[PDB]
């Protein structure tokens, strides 16, 4: 039983001081918990001064030379091997047209070299630390070896005498020894480190080893990036000031770059090669891990959203042949990596093992259903998915999560309602994408099923958009589940207006988030004071995804028009600098909303926009003219840096609007005080023979 | 009575002609018949599953062997393939003949087949046997057709992982005949065992697969050897005295380990099932990174006696041994576990496979003894002694007695003369001077009615190799006279691969050229006509060499070193043009002895292709029609048939 | 029989802490990320205990260059503590402190980003030089010198030869030092201006004023607090919380303490004050060579 893992664990040491009683607090479980506690107890006071498989060794070295050769009469193969630990198997077999196939014999080959120099270093240093280097020695023969060994100069670096000094080392016979260098930084970059050794007079042996060693800037990095919206139809932003960087926390030593991108093909360069479409996807483009289960999806949804436009609109002419690999590649990727979160009847678990979830289930049902597209034939799983989410409805009509992934709303006493409509309207709208997957002449009792359960829960839906109670968020999905899966008109026009009485607008923007009541005591009734000379603010993840889903309910209760160009406009001009937005949901949703609007809002005609930005830096007064269009894709390839600094000053012409965004990216000395408000955080070192004597008591 | 005789093997693979067999019995001397033969469905209405060829035989033209093509397209067409598995097809021989002739009920007569789906070989691997979470694992398939040639069909490709999920699905035209793919075993896996598998798009039955483990990342401070001085313990009453073991531990960068090594002792039995003694525990401190163990008699029946001698006696376990071993300037303690230890009632160990079943009177018997040591190897050069005793009706029990030395693959083939009057045969053999290897064998008598027999007589009892010629001596045997000619036939693999007609002399002898047709095993199958009842006998014989058909040999030359690294030449000779695919992997995975994922090697090759034999057992038996579907054949006159096989594995 | 004896391999503990300040019951999933200090590691076998074990505290973790990533599935309301154990693999020493930031995963706009350092006095802050490479790391370090103090090559007009011929001079102070408190990596000093000489991008500089200086932590300088010193150096590119320039003491800088009425009056000095006070007049109203 799992009684013995629980009795197992029970003994089992923490690297935290805890008691048993207070350590039995985090099992919660009561056939765990008997075992865990009893066994812990024993270890704890009466225990004083394997079971089932052993640790065999799995880690080895990549198998080298994995390739096929086509070998005529013969073949000569040069193979360099740097000091081997362990004896290689070559094996081989060959294939032919004439006389089949055969199995090669294979040959042991080792390099057990007499000596042999093993250089370690640390993972990154920041400069001004001082570290003393420690190649290890190590002599296989059965006689004493003397060496003279010594570190190579290299600018940078302060190296004993320059790097000349070279030390005298005996090394035993059968034996290792280190010898010490010192070595202080003084520049911040990447600098190779070479070690040589070389036998003095005694015998003609020698070896070296070449290691790169990560210099870093003191402090901690920081980062700021803001948009800027170009427009030259408007005559007041055809010029604009960007002033510069004045940060009182910035490290003093060391000139910093300001980065700048500015682009007039915001579709192409989001879902494109540079983009979405990009070798390493929308995951290397956002700064987060993606350890979790949510977060896979960031690999296949993003990637749904960018094949969608391209399929739709009809230029994958316009990318290179390798951005067709890129996205198959990375669907692949994403499938496989969801597939392992899986759990025995269908669901969906945050972590593996652990307690399933109903908002993650119906997640990657969506998105799964989305990648029968192009990875179609797979109904069986997700079939199976759907009739497990369908026994998760309450009487309500309503969804219940025991294990929830994603909480959002923040207001207070409605928080509960909030939840209970946004995660029944984000089931609603997974289940109405598995509709799709089975086009099946048979198995109709699931198809049944769920256009019953679609029903029952738009009626509960309708009630609480009806009502009105509801937060932006709310109400944001419950547009678009009601307008997505054609609810009754009657319900479908109290969520849609209850939506836009919500809605603020500021120039030629449109977004929703954050309003209870009146925001602002200055503004006018519908518009805000703003400008193109000013930056736009950057928005939370909550409204983004808010946004995103108004946006799309949007495209389908009209289809284009004002509303839709107004909210996508605000869209394109909160994502991050290098693509992306502030987290993988809100990132998910906004490009399947922003390729839902470019695929609608598409055209062939030729729109241009002439920007000339201008500044003066460190390396004196520097001006580039750039003439953009909607068809360049572009990106990382034409990033321009300035001194961070110094002002930028652009001036901007042409018949098309367009985005610039800047990123400041500096390190700084102390962390202010708009951080650590809501949440907290303390770290602490206390050394390892203290800490354990304050344990051991 | 004129008759005609069908052959063909027992079962049918698609999109693999299946070689028919007609034969043209005691007919009159100017009489020519000429038909058709082809297969049929008998689940539906009888609709041809595949085409038609056409024969003629003439009395002294009388056989011919007919490769008939069975593609997908026609399958398909009469309505038998897709999921149900198993369906059987009937596979019939035309002509007016039958009734014209005859007057039998109708112009066909036939076979029913097993109809399998299964074809070609497909062999695949990875580049590393045994992964961590995280990494990248690259695979390769090839595919060959059934006369082992490379196959440009496209194939079907899946992954599946430790739950039997199916994670990656890729399907590939082959205009190399060879795949290659890679992908990234995820971050989060679970551990345990991964499958890979592969078959023609076509196939669907035809799939093979390969396996690796991933799990969790293991990198000692030093790796931990556990070496028995003998890596068996006799288990004899007057001899148990053996068990002692050599304990060794050394870093990676090979400075021997010195601390403390606790060694507990216990019994492991079939599927696991640990048993340990709480009482015997030994400690020793490591000198030069080594240890040397011994296990008394006393110590050993104390703790039997604390295990109060578990269900009955010791034979059928083996003995167990962990490792834990502590370093004295670390404090870190690492484990080790032998688990190889059995208990033997000899080293040598004793295999009657290939000695058959059924005795002719009058004919000798071969004893085919194959004797193998320990786990590891064959045992060449070890006597091999037999005892056999002729059991006589109302005379004298003879017994026979002779012996033979081991050689080659360790195989012993001893004659065994049998009168002409027998009851039954009682064998045993004992192998090895010193200690008792022992195996017994009863080999009944046929039936004192019958045809008549017909023996095969094999002279040169060795294996023969590939390049070889083997000599093999007809005679029919006692009551049988008044015949004509022998027929026989020669089955490879899974079709029957020539077929041929022999006068009788004093002595008839047959010779066969053993080339890589014939490998790795062929069957000898050989009968006449006693009037209207056939005679037959059989068989099997295994080309004991494992050199390829071409060959590929490598070898590594000169070196050089400037002292970054060290350089070396790598040479690759084949013969003829080539695709050499290549893999270097760490020998320390293999060294400690855990799971049997071997990579692919030439012994296990030549064992798939061997996949396709349809025979079962080492030779025919009593009657012509067990000695038929014993070689893997099916056969029919209009008088006899042969029941299909239910089954594609041997009963 | 007595030993003394330095480890290879130091070992040190880490105590890592949350909580949520705010009432509300929104909590979702939070990540830790932890910068260790420069050489570190933390041990893999520590943290699988973490996750895998039945009393789970953390819920996953990735270890990704010198970072420790911690995935939480709630942040609690009350201060709750993990730990871990890391080790130093290659000595580092003189080791200056890193950052640990605590976000909101789906929310990243809230967060907790913090500075924390080496325990104080441990062979961590401790250097490990020979000789030569820690002059050689001393060489980027500014000019301190004493009131009045004259070298050997120092040619009787030192003072106005720094200022106006090398390495040149770009401003020119006179201050009074208020305090000296920490930041990451550096030391920066309060000071008042009592006198200005000359400015270039400090435009609106004046006396009585406040001004900030910044050294580096390695570096041998710190003015003492409640003292007057003579500073003059090259522009910075970093201004103060209230907007001002700051400054940054380097080689280029010159750092003297000023002389008292008693050493001035003292026999010694009477004639090296003088020449201080003809270089001080002569560069606070003419400049360089007018
Ligand atoms: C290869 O490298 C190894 C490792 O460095 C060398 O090993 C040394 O071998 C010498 C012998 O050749 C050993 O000598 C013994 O040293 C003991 C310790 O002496 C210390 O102090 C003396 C000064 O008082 C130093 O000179 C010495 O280096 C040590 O620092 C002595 O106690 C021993 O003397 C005792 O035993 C001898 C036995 O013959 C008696 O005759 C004496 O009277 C006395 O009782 C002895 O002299 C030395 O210990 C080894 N080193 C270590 C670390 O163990 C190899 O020599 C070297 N190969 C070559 C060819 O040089
Ligand atoms: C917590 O963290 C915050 C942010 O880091 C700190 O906030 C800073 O506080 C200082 C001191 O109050 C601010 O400095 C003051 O700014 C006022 C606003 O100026 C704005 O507009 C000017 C242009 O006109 C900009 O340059 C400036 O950046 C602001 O955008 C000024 O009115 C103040 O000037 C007054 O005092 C000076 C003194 O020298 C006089 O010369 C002036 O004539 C005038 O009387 C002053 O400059 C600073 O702006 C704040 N930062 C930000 C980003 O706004 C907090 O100080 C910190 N908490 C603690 C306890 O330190
Ligand atoms: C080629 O593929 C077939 C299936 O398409 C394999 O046949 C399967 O073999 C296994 C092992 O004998 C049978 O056992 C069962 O396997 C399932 C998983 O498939 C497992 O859940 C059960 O507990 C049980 O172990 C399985 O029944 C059988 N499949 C069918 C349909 O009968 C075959 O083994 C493959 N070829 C090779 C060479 O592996
Ligand atoms: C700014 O971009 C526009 C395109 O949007 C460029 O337009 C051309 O302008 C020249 C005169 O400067 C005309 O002769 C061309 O006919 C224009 N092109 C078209 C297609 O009509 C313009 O050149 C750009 N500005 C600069 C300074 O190069
Ligand atoms: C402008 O803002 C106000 C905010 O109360 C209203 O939401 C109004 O509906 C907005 N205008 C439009 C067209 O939605």
């Amino acid at each position: 039983p799992t009684a013995k893992r629980c009795c197992q664990d029970g003994v089992t040491r923490l690297p935290m001081m805890r008691s048993c009683e207070q350590r039995a607090a985090r099992v919660q479980q009561p056939d765990c918990r008997e075992p865990f506690l009893s066994c812990c107890q024993f270890a704890e006071s009466l225990r004083k001064k394997d079971e089932d498989d052993i640790p065999v060794r799995s880690f080895f070295p990549e198998n080298w030379l994995w390739r096929v050769e086509t070998v005529d009469r013969f073949q000569i193969l040069t193979l360099w091997l740097p000091d081997s630990l362990t004896t290689w198997e070559i094996h081989g077999l060959s294939l032919s047209k004439t006389k089949g196939l055969c199995v090669a014999t294979p040959v042991q080959l080792r390099v057990f070299r007499e000596f042999h120099l093993h250089l370690r270093l640390p993972m990154s240093v920041r400069r001004f630390e001082q570290l003393e280097l420690r190649p290890v020695l190590y002599n296989y023969l059965d006689k004493n070896l003397t060496v003279s060994v010594h570190v190579s100069p290299v600018e940078g670096l302060c190296l004993a005498g320059g790097g000349g000094l070279a030390q005298q080392v005996l090394v035993p016979a059968g034996s290792a020894r280190p010898v010490a260098f010192s070595v202080v930084p003084t520049a911040a970059a990447a600098v190779s480190l070479k070690v040589v050794a070389r036998g003095s007079f005694e015998f003609p042996v020698g070896d070296a080893v070449s290691k790169v060693l990560q210099i870093e800037k003191e402090g901690a990095i920081h980062r700021e990036e803001l948009v800027y919206e170009l427009n030259p139809l408007d005559h007041r932003g055809r010029t604009l000031e960007i002033p510069g960087n004045s940060d009182p926390n910035m490290i003093p030593d060391g000139d910093f770059n300001s980065y700048v991108r500015v682009t007039a093909s915001d579709p192409l360069d989001t879902l494109g090669s540079e983009g979405a479409l990009s070798p390493g996807g929308v995951a290397s483009l956002l700064r987060l891990p993606r350890g979790c289960g949510e977060q896979t999806m960031i690999y296949l949804a993003p990637t749904l959203a960018a094949s969608r436009y391209l399929d739709k609109t009809e230029q994958w002419s316009t990318l290179p042949p390798e951005t067709k690999d890129h996205a198959v590649d990375l669907i692949q990727k994403g499938y496989m990596r969801i597939q392992q979160f899986r759990k025995a009847d269908g669901s969906y678990a945050a972590w593996l093992s652990r307690d399933s979830s109903t908002w993650l289930t119906a997640f990657v049902l969506k998105v799964l259903s989305l990648a029968q597209e192009q990875v179609g034939g797979s109904p069986e799983k997700l079939q199976e998915t759907s009739n497990w989410l369908l026994s998760q409805q309450q009487a309500d009509g309503s969804f219940q999560d025991p294990c929830p992934v994603l909480d959002r709303s923040m207001q207070g006493g409605l928080v509960g309602n909030d939840e209970t409509v946004a995660l029944t309207a984000f089931v609603t709208i997974a289940l109405h994408h598995g509709l799709a997957v089975f086009q099946d002449e048979g198995a109709e009792p699931l198809k049944q099923r769920v256009e019953a359960s679609i029903s029952k829960a738009n009626s509960f839906l309708g009630e609480k958009a009806s009502a009105g109670l509801l937060g932006a968020h709310a109400a944001a999905i419950t547009a678009y589940a009601l307008s997505l899966t054609k609810a009754p008109v009657d319900l479908l026009g109290v969520a849609h207006n209850n939506l836009m009485a919500m809605a603020q607008e500021t120039g030629d923007n449109l977004y929703w988030g954050s309003v209870t009541g009146s925001q602002s005591n200055a503004v006018s009734p519908t518009p805000a004071p703003r400008n193109p000379s000013d930056p736009m603010p950057q928005a939370p993840a909550l409204w983004i995804e808010t946004t995103a889903y108004a946006l799309l309910h949007l495209l389908l209760h009209e289809g284009k028009a004002e509303m839709a160009d107004q909210a996508s406009a605000w869209l394109t001009r909160q994502g991050s600098f290098q693509g992306g937005f502030r987290s993988t949901q809100d990132t998910v949703i906004a490009l399947d909303a922003l390729s839902a609007y470019w695929i609608a809002s598409h055209t062939t005609e030729e729109r241009g926009l002439n920007v000339t930005l201008s500044s003066t830096g460190r390396n004196g007064f520097k001006s580039h003219a750039l003439q953009l269009n909607n068809r360049q894709i572009r990106g990382l390839e034409e990033e321009l840096q300035f001194s961070l600094g110094s002002k930028i000053n652009v001036k901007v012409g042409g018949n098309s609007k367009g985005t610039l965004k800047v990123l400041r990216t500096y390190n700084v000395l102390d962390m202010k005080n708009t951080t650590c408000q809501d949440l907290q955080i303390e770290v602490t070192v206390k050394g390892h023979v203290e800490y354990t004597m304050e344990a051991n008591e | 009575k004129p008759r005609l005789l069908l052959f063909s093997p027992s079962v049918v693979h698609l999109g693999v002609p299946l070689s028919v067999g007609v034969q043209l019995q005691d007919v009159p001397r100017g009489q020519v018949v000429k038909g058709s033969v082809f297969l049929r469905n008998p689940s539906r209405n009888n609709v041809p599953c595949s085409p038609k060829v056409d024969f003629t035989l003439s009395s002294e033209r009388d056989f011919a062997l007919l490769s008939l093509q069975v593609p997908l397209k026609d399958a398909k067409s009469c309505g038998l393939h897709q999921l149900l598995r198993g369906p059987e097809v009937q596979l019939v021989a035309h002509s007016p003949w039958l009734k014209d002739s005859l007057s039998r009920t109708t112009n066909i007569q036939g076979i029913n087949l097993l109809f399998s789906s299964r074809r070609g070989h497909l062999f695949l691997q990875t580049d590393q046997p045994i992964y961590n979470p995280g990494q990248r694992v690259r695979y390769r398939v090839f595919a060959l057709d059934q006369k082992m040639r490379p196959s440009t069909d496209t194939i079907t490709v899946m992954v599946e992982n430790s739950h039997g999920l199916r994670v990656r699905k890729k399907e590939v035209y082959m205009p190399s005949s060879i795949f290659q793919d890679d992908f990234v075993i995820p971050d989060i896996s679970e551990p345990g065992t991964w499958k890979i598998s592969a078959r023609f798009s076509d196939g669907l039955e035809s799939n093979s697969s390969t396996q690796f483990e991933v799990k969790k990342y293991v990198l000692p401070n030093f790796e931990v050897k556990i070496t028995p001085g003998k890596p068996y313990i006799l288990t004899v009453p007057g001899h148990l005295d053996e068990m002692q073991l050599d304990i060794q531990a050394r870093y990676i960068y090979g400075k021997p380990v010195q601390g403390v090594a606790y060694v507990r002792f216990g019994l492991l039995d079939e599927d696991g099932k640990k048993t340990f003694f709480r009482g015997l525990e030994s400690q020793t401190k490591l000198v030069n990174g080594q240890s040397h163990i011994s296990l008394s008699k006393a110590e050993f029946q104390d703790a039997l006696e604390k295990l109060n001698m578990g269900i009955t006696d010791l034979q059928g376990l083996r003995l167990y041994v962990a490792a834990a071993i502590i370093e004295s300037p670390g404090g870190e303690m690492e484990e080790a576990e032998l688990t190889s230890w059995y208990f033997v009632s000899s080293p040598f160990s004793l295999d009657l496979s290939k000695t058959k079943r059924h005795l002719v009177p009058g004919a000798p018997f071969l004893l085919q003894a194959l004797v193998r040591e320990m786990s590891g190897s064959p045992a060449s050069g070890i006597p091999v002694k037999v005892s056999a005793t002729v059991s006589s009706p109302g005379s004298v029990p003879e017994v026979q007695d002779i012996q033979q030395n081991t050689d080659g693959s360790g195989q012993v083939s001893i004659p065994i003369i049998i009168p002409q009057t027998i009851s039954e045969l009682q064998l045993s053999v004992s192998a090895g001077s010193p200690h008792p290897a022992i195996a017994r064998l009863t080999v009944a008598a046929p039936p004192s009615g019958g045809p008549g027999f017909l023996s095969i007589e094999r002279p040169d009892s060795r294996p023969p190799r590939v390049g070889d010629t083997l000599n093999l001596n007809l005679r029919a045997v006692g009551s049988g006279a008044t015949f004509s000619h022998y027929y026989y036939m020669i089955l490879s693999r899974g079709q029957i691969v020539f077929m041929n007609r022999e006068p009788k002399r004093t002595l008839t002898s047959v010779s066969v050229f053993v080339d890589h047709h014939l490998a790795p095993s062929f069957y000898f199958v050989a009968f006449y006509y006693h009037g209207d009842h056939p005679v037959a006998n059989s068989l099997r014989v295994d080309v004991q060499a494992g050199a390829c058909e071409g060959k590929l040999e490598l070898s590594v030359d000169g070196a050089k070193q400037y002292r970054n690294g060290e350089s070396v030449k790598l040479h690759l000779e084949t013969d003829s043009l080539a695709l050499v695919a290549l893999g270097a992997l760490d020998t320390a995975l293999y060294a400690a002895g855990s799971k049997s994922h071997k990579p692919l090697n030439m012994g296990k090759v030549f064992e798939a292709m061997n996949s396709y034999d349809l025979g079962c057992g080492p030779g025919g038996g009593d009657s012509a029609l067990q000695v038929f579907q014993a070689a893997g054949l099916a056969f029919s006159d209009g008088d006899q048939w042969t029941l299909s096989r239910k089954r594609l594995s041997c009963p | 029989a007595p030993k003394v004896v330095e480890e290879q391999e130091s070992r040190v503990h880490y105590t890592v802490c949350i909580w949520r300040n705010g009432k509300v019951g929104l909590s979702g999933m939070a990540i830790a990320d932890v910068t260790l200090l420069s050489g570190f590691h933390a041990l893999r076998a520590d943290l699988e205990k973490l996750t895998s074990l039945s009393d789970r505290y953390v819920s996953h973790f990735e270890t990704e260059g010198p970072h420790v990533l911690l995935y939480f599935d709630s942040v609690p309301t009350s201060r709750e503590c993990v730990g871990f154990e890391a080790v130093q693999e290659v000595p580092v020493g003189l080791v200056q402190p890193a950052s640990a930031t605590l976000y909101d995963y789906y929310n990243p706009e809230r967060r907790c980003s913090v500075f924390y350092g080496a325990p104080s006095k441990s062979r961590l802050l401790a250097t490990l030089c020979s000789a030569e490479v820690c002059q050689c790391a001393e060489g980027k370090c500014p000019r301190q010198r004493r009131a009045l103090e004259r070298g050997l090559q120092d040619e009787d007009g030192y003072r106005m030869k720094f200022a106006c011929y090398y390495p040149r001079v770009e401003y020119g102070f006179q201050v009074k030092v208020l305090r000296e408190d920490s930041r990451a990596a550096f030391r920066l000093f309060e000071t008042k201006i009592t006198q200005v000489l000359h400015f270039t991008k400090d435009v609106k500089a004046a006396a009585n004023q406040m001004r900030n200086f910044l050294v580096r932590a390695s570096c041998r300088l710190r003015l003492e607090p409640g003292k007057e010193y003579l500073i003059m150096g090259l522009d910075g590119a970093t201004y103060d919380l209230e907007g001002h320039p700051q400054y940054l003491l380097d080689s280029n800088s010159w750092i003297e303490e000023m002389p008292s009425e008693r050493l001035c009056r003292s026999t010694r000095q009477r004639a090296a004050c003088a020449q201080l006070n003809d270089f001080l007049q002569e560069y606070g109203t003419q400049g360089c060579q007018v």
